[PDB]
């Protein structure tokens, strides 16, 4: 994924614990 | 106008959506323009308006007389993007924790939940930049530090268009005096663009931001009796922030075909990550 890393950002916000997404 | 359950319900919207704003974002507008107006006399930010002014203190004298490195335009525009992008870690996190204070918005697909938020992120990030932005210059390094609009114009091409189409924007928006409590909705009303690419459930989304759409009206008719078309204003720099964003992806594409050669003083690659 060539937006990969603010995906990442975005859904670990989403999800609610950092480590785990 | 009239005061009825739906203009309550309204209202409790706005309310709830001020609420988690304040809770989202510690920097508010209010706050920025604290600073920027000299009101907090604790909060004195560092003014840079030329090379002398980049390198004073002592931390910087020592690229006084260093050599001019030669590199692409191509590599320092991307390094610049790399780290404006990484130092927005912030702001996209605190627009995640507000995006899931818009009712509705969690009970969406959670794809959708991340499309909305990667388009929606860049135009809350150059709606916030407006608030750090006067006619004369924007707020940098956490707001102990101040990079002139004319400084900026200065430098060598592309650098040197790269903020001056925003500053032109900020100064036009900024001049509608928005306050928090109307920008809470004005961000609200973005994060629901049923008009992203790649949304699987669009209708939904258009539901909240038709919703969304009605508090606002509300919002700018009980909070700006000086201003009976400000809603119009508003939603036509919605597409002014849309086409700020298309500006850089276009630039981008057009600098990445270049193999043109050029030096930028490290300390000025170094303000630049913190703008967008
Ligand atoms: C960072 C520092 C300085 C400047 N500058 O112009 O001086 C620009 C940046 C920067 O990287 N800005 C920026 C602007 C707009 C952007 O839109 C995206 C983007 C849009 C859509 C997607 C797909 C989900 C992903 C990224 N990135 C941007 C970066
Ligand atoms: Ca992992």
């Amino acid at each position: 994924s060539t937006n990969m890393g603010l995906e990442a950002i975005i859904r670990k916000a989403l999800m609610g614990k950092y480590d785990q997404w | 106008m009239q005061l009825n359950p739906e203009s309550a319900d309204l209202r409790a919207l706005a309310k709830h959506l001020y609420d988690s704003y304040i809770k989202s974002f510690p920097l508010t507008k209010a706050k920025a323009r604290a600073i920027l107006t000299g009101k907090t006399t604790d909060k004195s930010p560092f003014v840079i308006y030329d090379m002398n002014s980049l390198m004073m203190g002592e931390d910087k004298i020592k690229f006084k007389h260093i050599t001019p490195l030669q590199e692409q335009s191509k590599e320092v525009a991307i390094r610049i993007f790399q780290g404006c992008q990484f130092r927005s870690v912030e702001a996209v996190q605190e627009i995640t924790e507000y995006a899931k204070s818009i009712p509705g918005f969690v009970n969406l697909d959670l794809n959708d939940q991340v499309t909305l938020l990667k388009y929606g992120v860049h135009e809350i990030i150059y709606t916030m930049l407006a608030s750090l932005m006067n006619k004369d210059g924007v707020l940098i390094s956490e707001g102990q530090g101040f990079m002139t609009r004319e400084f900026l114009k200065s430098l060598r091409k592309p650098f040197g268009d790269f903020m001056e189409p925003k500053f032109e924007f900020a100064v036009k928006f900024n001049a509608l005096e928005l306050d928090d409590s109307d920008l809470a909705i004005f961000i609200a009303v973005i994060i629901l663009s049923g008009d992203r690419p790649g949304l699987l459930n669009v209708k939904p989304i258009e539901d909240i931001q038709d919703n969304l759409l009605q508090a606002l009206e509300l919002q700018l008719k009980l909070n700006h009796p000086e201003s009976s078309q400000l809603f119009a204003k508003l939603l036509q720099k919605m597409t002014d922030l849309r086409q700020i964003v298309t500006e850089h992806v276009q630039l981008l594409q057009v600098i990445k075909k270049t193999e043109t050669d050029m030096s930028l003083h490290p300390l000025l690659q170094e303000i630049y990550k913190d703008l967008y």
